């Protein structure tokens, strides 16, 4: 259950245009990181490759929280 | 005002479609750079995709956004199926053309009409 | 005497540089005519190769931009008429194999002198002479030394004549990169000192070309001896392996005394048809790249050098196999940089 | 991709330039998506920037196998807009060279069809006859093909003094030349096989996909715009449309050989009954003045100067006029403002519709079948690409 | 009036006839006879350099600018040859010659642009620009194909005798 | 054969 | 003078009313012009309905689509004027139904009514930019694969903005902004004197 | 015996072989193709001169570009030019391919094939007469005859 967060944290910092040590689970891609709308899209996609599950077009819109992403991936 | 809608009733719904296309292109960039043996970097190409998707970031009207992705989707279908060849893809990168400076002094020094 | 530059900057536009370029057919040359033609400059390309071979140059020049003249190095008159109406003369005459009827002196010092000599008589505004990098009048390779001899002479025939001095060049159709990659035929790839202590700094051909062209259109360069070098140096070991890496062909660096190897170069040199390796080439290959302390070339003349790894994929692709032909540089590992 | 394989632009089998991106399960074609525009050149936009008489040469190039018949369509169209009609002799001429041109197209279509199939001797046999016909063009227009002879108000210059006689000697013999091809292909034990029951098109489907040509006539639909809606003096002649049954590559072929035969019947008449008269309208307003007149009469110079420099000045309107070009219905929709240069000129190409049908014709067919069907549509990429 | 191109008992005579057609390839042999027949016909080809395919007077061929017998070039720069050229090929700029007469300083027919329509032949009032008979002017370089006034005037002088004969034959028709 | 006169 | 047959002018006019009554809803103007051709003008929404009635009506069978085109009147608010020309092998006549479409207000597709239109509709999108809903596969037909801009629009430069040449440096064909060596000479041809309309 | 003589003679032979047998790969873009099929046809037999009726992009010595080289076909032309042997040649045919022709100012037409493939002989005429192509093919034969590849090798 945390293992998901372990992976999710690994994916966010690897792209390197985000989380320069400011990575936080409560941190929101759009709300505080400032990462672009599109960049988020890239992120969700990224998570999909490591998880091995492709999340739908819409639910990407609701999760801007890594922690919430782990919430959904566990489901 | 009072304009009949094309595919979405509002910018919101329209933006949904743009997201999908971005994803599409994002997932495709790598394949093209390999099926066309293009001499570019997937990362590099993926930035280009971003460039284009934002070159038209200013559009506020829903109808204009819908036709833009209508055009966009046909673009990737020709990009895929390798209908466009290496020469039609690389054109996006404007590799051969010499970049023009936008500095006034620069233009003054070169062209009569800037 | 001049041509006001009108146009937007592309083909079918005018830049006002009428330039004789005697050795255009060359690997470097091809590129020099490309930019000069792109810019819209008037280019006179003297040629002694057959017309069929000179055809590749026709298309990059716009209608009437390129004029081809029949010319013989031994015949002084041919050089005379070529520079009659040019205001810029660029000399790229060079070879690696001393040919039966042309010695390193001729290709590097003798001929390139007569040329600039006439150019002055003509009244050409500027002459650009190209000589190999690290060229001591005492360097081991007859080639390099002879080239050094020339850069001196031509000064006296043509004062304030720019002398760009490029390193071995990296580009498609180049030797530096293809030669090593073609060692595939050889089961083992000899490397003097096992490819060590001969750090080398390649430079993309275009960078060199653009640089050269920029010289033609800049007053800052007079008597300047620029040195286009590169964006990163390399011990010959990584270079060799890297090449083999992109070519996706095995690597067996094998130590072989340069003494014995100079002999292998002699062997190929013996061959009548364009010896593939040259006793001098061998030496040059091992001659370690000199560090930079001279008039800056690239960047200084306006072009930022381009790393080797970036375009290597295009130069070495032809050497791959059926499947290896589909691999790209970023999944591949880029070799380490040794400045030493 | 089911081994998607571009038929390729460079292919002797593909007329001109055709990329047929085809997905073939082994030697069976699952889907044909023809690509077009390899010869788009702008013919429709270029015409808007040119005057009526300087846009006439574009029509010869639209489908140049049928060089003149195409001109007649623009001619007719420009004549309708001006409500002017050509003089009687010019009409017969246009039908004379209209038909000669049909033969020229069919000799191309039948013989080029065979070359792709693999029969090569029919092409050389009939290209010699073609050659002889070209010479008619040259001695009438000046150009072997791309004449510019049929202009918007009649033809340009009367026939040379002696052409009719030679368009007779030739016609008197050409038949045997068609007969020969026949003894070589109509009943070949092998032509039939590769052609029979290949690309059958129903009657209802042919009308639906807008085939409008032999392709319709081959399916048994009786429609020849030359009999249904007579243009020029094709009304005064008597010919039999060659309708077909069991429409398939072989049947339509037989139809094209039969119109070669029927056109000789129409040519004969035209030679037998062409009237004495003028070959261009007498309205200096539309037709350029004779050179003796422009060099001796002021009103004629003024009319020569204005006509060549500015133009007809067609009255504002729009018309769709269709003839029966050898390929099929060739029509020009020419919208026109009062200006001397047109506003729009969509060329309907019998061929844009026919290619589209390639998909619905070549289904569950082998690679060789596709080659046979492109032949039975007489696709000239100039008309399709325009 | 319509006609059925292909619109259509079993007797031993009939069948035996049909079976022989399939078994011994009778119709195939018929086709071979036709080609053997021509093998014996005289070939229609011409020695191209030695014998030339016939072209009658109206053949458009290669552009030339004529001159009056006296020696005064016919063109008076009205420039409607430029106006009616469909391809924009002819470029004409003029100025009054010292004589006071009107002549073209530059007359450039771009032959690669020209599509040999022959309207220029038609349009000229003095008939200075004519479609000359020569069709063999293939050139090694693209620049040679672009033609200025001096090449066309020189072309006119070389072919004037035949051009005059050709115009002589066809002027009544025009 | 433009003119049948030599 | 052309050989007008009034017999036609009348019969086609009469059909024009017939259609106008049968479909009061979409027909805006019907007119049998001189040259004896009938043109029924329909609101863009009537594309499907008016065609279908003509394709499948016993008293007006218009089976084949001769052509689908779009004149572009830049002045007109609705820029394009989609024109559909239809033939009737049963009544040997032709009618043209023309609608109006602006750049971003798409028209319905008639591929259903006539499959001939599958290609012409792609042709209209490529050249003029009108979009056709419910089209099976709308994609550029005539223009190059990477072409940007719709060419037959009156606002598109003839020469265009891009041209192609082979560049050795890159050993591949490469677009460059168009640079022409003799610009299209734009002769002004309109005469300042009109012709008194008959 | 002077090798120089020995060389010239040898070169000539080489030139005679290439110049006698030129196997043309023709494109037939557009119509000027119809005027080449006429050359192949009986009045003006191309074969008699050693020109084969047609060959594939490989076995072809000369490419005759007949017809407009539109922007979409421009990448292909090159490919096929690039897929031919080391001794290769291009005979541009037609005003539509020498320059741009009637369609020079169009947005979809390359203004000449010599902007995409180096061109050796330019045959002029909208439908360049078949005799004219034949003249053009014959001038390519005189161009090859003059080529002196081995003498330059010897003198290099
Ligand atoms: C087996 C491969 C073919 C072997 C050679 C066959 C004969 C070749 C031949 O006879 O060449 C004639 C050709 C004839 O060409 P030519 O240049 O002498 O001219 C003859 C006349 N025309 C121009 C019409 C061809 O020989 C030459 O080209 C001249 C040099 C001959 C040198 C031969 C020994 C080397
Ligand atoms: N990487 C490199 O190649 C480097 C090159 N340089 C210098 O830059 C110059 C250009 O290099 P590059 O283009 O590779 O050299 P090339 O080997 O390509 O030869 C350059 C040109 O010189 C001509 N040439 C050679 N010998 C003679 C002669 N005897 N008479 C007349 N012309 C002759 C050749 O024409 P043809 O073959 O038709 O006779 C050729 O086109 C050379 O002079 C070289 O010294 C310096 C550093 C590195
Ligand atoms: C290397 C491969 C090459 C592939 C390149 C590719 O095919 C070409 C291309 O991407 S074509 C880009 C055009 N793509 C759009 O035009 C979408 C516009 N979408 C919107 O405008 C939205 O409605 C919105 C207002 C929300 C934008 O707001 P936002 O700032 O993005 O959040
Ligand atoms: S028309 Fe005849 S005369 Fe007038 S300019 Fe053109 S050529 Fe000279
Ligand atoms: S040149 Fe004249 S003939 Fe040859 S293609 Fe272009 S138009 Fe057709």
């Amino acid at each position: 259950l945390d293992g998901i967060k372990d992976r999710v944290l690994y994916v966010l910092k690897l792209y390197d245009k985000i989380d320069p040590e400011k990575l936080s689970v409560n941190s929101h891609f759009m709300k505080d990181l400032g990462l672009d709308s599109l960049d988020q899209v890239e992120i969700i996609m990224a998570m999909e490759d490591e998880f091995g599950f492709e999340i739908p077009d819409i639910d990407a819109e609701k999760l801007m929280c890594p922690q919430e992403i782990v919430d959904y991936i566990a489901d | 005002t009072s304009v009949k809608p094309i595919f979405s009733r509002d910018l919101n719904e329209a933006k949904r479609r743009v997201r999908e296309l971005y994803r599409a292109w994002y997932r495709e960039v790598p394949n093209t750079v390999h099926l066309m043996q293009l001499d570019i970097t997937v990362k590099q190409g993926r930035d280009k995709v971003r460039e284009m998707f934002m070159k038209n970031a200013h559009v506020t009207d829903p109808r204009v956004v819908d036709l833009l992705v209508i055009k966009g989707k046909m673009e990737l279908q020709e990009t895929i199926k390798v209908w466009k060849q290496r020469t039609h893809v690389m054109r996006f990168f404007h590799e051969t053309e010499t970049p023009r400076p936008k500095d006034f002094l620069s233009k003054f020094y070169m062209g009569h009409d800037p | 005497h001049a041509v006001i530059p009108h146009g937007k900057g592309g083909r079918s536009s005018v830049s006002g540089v009428v330039a004789t370029v005697f050795g255009a057919t060359g690997f470097l040359g091809r590129y020099v005519v490309n930019h000069l033609g792109r810019m819209g400059s008037q280019v006179i390309i003297p040629y002694r190769c057959d017309v069929y071979d000179i055809m590749h140059l026709r298309l990059m020049g716009d209608l009437g931009q390129l004029t081809f003249l029949e010319w013989d190095a031994r015949d002084k008159d041919s050089i005379r008429k070529a520079v009659q109406h040019s205001n810029v003369v660029i000399n790229l005459i060079g070879r690696e194999w001393e040919t039966r009827n042309f010695d390193f002196e001729d290709v590097f010092v003798n001929i390139p002198r007569a040329i600039a000599q006439a150019s002055k008589e003509a009244g050409v505004e500027r002459f650009i002479h190209v000589s190999h990098l690290n060229a001591s009048m005492k360097s081991s390779s007859k080639s390099l030394r002879s080239k050094a001899v020339g850069e001196k002479e031509v000064r006296s025939v043509f004062p304030e004549a720019i002398i760009i001095r490029p390193s071995d060049i990296f580009g498609r159709e180049d030797r530096f990169l293809n030669h090593f990659a073609n060692y595939r035929w050889f089961l083992a790839v000899p490397l003097v000192s096992l490819g060590f202590k001969t750090v080398k700094q390649p430079v993309y051909v275009a960078d060199v070309s653009k640089g050269i062209v920029n010289a033609t259109k800049d007053p800052d360069a007079v008597g300047k001896t620029f040195a286009f070098t590169g964006p990163n140096r390399y011990l010959l070991f990584h270079l060799v392996k890297y090449i083999f890496g992109m070519t996706h062909r095995t690597f067996i660096p094998y130590p072989l005394p340069l003494f014995v190897y100079s002999w292998i170069g002699k062997l190929f040199g013996l061959s009548p048809f364009e010896p593939w390796t040259t006793k001098d080439k061998v030496e040059r290959i091992h001659i370690s790249d000199v560090m930079p302390t001279d008039l800056p070339g690239l960047e200084d003349l306006g072009v930022q050098p381009t790393p080797l790894e970036l375009k290597s994929i295009e130069v070495l692709r032809r050497h791959r196999t059926y499947r290896w032909l589909s691999s790209e540089i970023e999944e591949t590992k880029p070799a380490k940089t040794v400045n030493y | 991709t089911n081994m998607t394989l571009n038929f390729g632009p460079q292919h002797p089998a593909a007329h001109g330039v055709l990329r047929l991106v085809l997905e073939l399960s082994g030697e069976m074609v699952r889907k044909c998506d023809p690509h077009i525009g390899l010869l788009h050149r702008g013919t429709e936009k270029l015409i808007e920037y040119k005057t009526y008489l300087q846009a006439l040469p574009y029509f010869d190039r639209l489908d140049y196998v049928s060089m003149m018949c195409n001109e007649q369509a623009y001619s007719i169209a420009v004549e309708k807009l001006l409500n002017i009609q050509p003089p009687p002799r010019a009409q017969w001429i246009r039908v004379l060279f209209g038909e000669i041109t049909r033969i020229l197209n069919h000799i191309m279509a039948v013989t080029t069809h065979a070359l792709d199939i693999g029969a090569m001797t029919p092409f050389f046999w009939m290209f010699e006859e073609r050659e002889k016909m070209f010479e008619f063009y040259e001695r009438v227009s000046g150009a072997r093909m791309h004449a510019a002879y049929i202009r918007p108000g009649g033809v340009h210059q009367d026939l040379p003094l002696g052409l009719l006689d030679d368009i007779y000697e030739f016609s008197k013999n050409f038949s045997l030349r068609i007969d020969e091809v026949e003894e070589m292909l109509t009943n070949n034990r092998i032509w039939r096989n590769r052609t029979v029951d290949i690309g059958v098109v129903t009657a209802e489907d042919a009308l639906n996909y807008g085939f409008s040509g032999v392709m319709l006539r081959g399916s048994g639909i009786q429609w020849d715009l030359r009999k249904t809606q007579p243009y020029d003096v094709y009304d005064q002649v008597e010919f039999d449309v060659p309708i077909g049954s069991r429409g398939d590559c072989y049947d339509r072929y037989l139809c094209r050989v039969e119109e070669m035969r029927q056109s000789l019947r129409i040519i004969e008449q035209c030679l037998n009954k062409m009237p004495p008269g003028e070959i261009k309208v007498d309205d200096a307003k539309v037709s350029p003045p004779k050179r003796a007149e422009m060099k001796t009469s002021m009103e004629s110079l003024i009319h020569h100067f204005k006509l060549y420099t500015e133009g007809y000045q067609v009255p504002p309107g729009a018309t769709y006029t269709a003839i029966e070009a050898p390929k099929g219905e060739f029509g020009v929709y020419l919208v026109s403002d009062g200006s001397s240069r047109p506003y729009r000129c969509k060329i309907k190409a019998p061929g844009f519709a026919h290619l589209a049908g390639l998909d619905k014709m070549s289904k569950g067919h082998m690679l060789a079948d596709v080659v046979a069907i492109i032949g039975t549509q007489d696709i000239v990429f100039g008309e399709i690409d325009r | 009036t319509y006609k059925y191109v292909n619109k259509k008992e079993v007797d031993m005579k009939s069948a035996t006839d049909n079976a022989a057609r399939i078994l011994m390839w009778t119709e195939l042999i018929r086709g071979l006879g036709m080609t053997l027949s021509y093998l014996f016909r005289e070939p229609a080809t011409i020695n191209y350099p030695f014998e030339k395919g016939p072209l009658s007077p109206r053949f458009r061929g290669e552009h030339a600018l004529r001159r009056y017998p006296s020696g005064e070039e016919r063109c008076i720069a009205c420039k409607l040859c430029e106006a009616i050229c469909p391809a924009q090929a002819i470029t004409i700029e003029a100025e009054p010659r010292a004589d006071g007469s009107r002549r073209t300083t530059r007359y450039d027919i771009d032959m690669t642009k020209c599509i040999y329509c022959g309207f220029c032949q038609e349009a000229c009032p003095v008939d200075a620009i004519v479609e000359g008979p020569n069709f063999e002017f293939s050139t090694e370089t693209h620049e040679e194909l672009l033609y200025n006034k001096e090449k066309l005037l020189n072309n006119g002088d070389k072919w004037e005798a035949e051009i005059a004969a050709n115009i002589q034959a066809d002027y009544l028709y025009r | 054969c433009m003119t049948d006169d030599p | 003078v052309r050989p007008r047959s009034d017999v036609t002018h009348k019969q086609l006019s009469a059909f024009g009313e017939y259609v106008a009554e049968i479909l009061p809803k979409y027909v805006q103007q019907v007119q049998v012009s001189c040259l004896d051709e009938l043109e029924i003008c329909i609101h863009p929404d009537g594309v499907i309905p008016t065609l279908t009635f003509l394709r499948d009506h016993t008293n007006a069978q218009f089976k084949s689509l001769a052509d689908l085109t779009a004149v572009d009147v830049p002045t007109r608010q609705n820029r394009f004027e989609i024109v559909y020309n239809l033939l009737s092998l049963r009544f040997n006549s032709r009618i043209r139904v023309k609608t109006y479409a602006d750049e971003l207000t798409p028209i319905d597709s008639i591929v259903s009514v006539h499959i001939a239109a599958n290609w012409y509709e792609r042709e209209v999108w490529d050249m003029f930019g009108v979009f056709f809903f419910n089209h099976p596969d709308l994609r550029r037909i005539l223009t190059d694969y990477g072409f940007e801009g719709h060419p037959f629009r009156k606002d598109f430069p003839l020469t265009g903005y891009v041209e192609l040449r082979y560049d050795d440096e890159v050993k591949r064909v490469v677009a460059e902004p168009v640079e022409l060596a003799q610009e299209f000479r734009k002769f002004d041809l309109n005469s300042p004197w009109e012709a008194f309309p008959a | 015996s002077r090798a120089e003589y020995v060389v010239t003679k040898l070169d000539d032979l080489i030139n005679w072989a290439r110049r006698s047998s030129l196997w043309p790969m023709t494109f037939g873009l557009a119509c000027c193709a119809v005027e080449m099929m006429h050359m192949a046809a009986p009045r003006y037999d191309m074969d008699r001169f050693g020109v084969v009726f047609r060959a594939s992009p490989r076995q072809a010595d000369v490419m005759i570009v007949a017809g407009t080289l539109t922007n979409k076909m421009a990448p292909a032309l090159r490919k096929v030019y690039d897929q031919m042997p080391e001794p290769r040649y291009v005979v541009s045919m037609g005003s539509c391919a020498n320059g741009g022709g009637y369609y020079h100012y169009s947005y979809s037409v390359v203004r000449g094939c010599d902007r995409i493939v180096p061109v050796d002989i330019y045959v002029p005429g909208c439908p360049p007469t078949a005799e004219a192509l034949l003249y053009g093919i014959l001038q390519l034969q005189r161009k090859i005859k003059r080529e002196q590849k081995l003498k330059i090798w010897y003198r290099r």
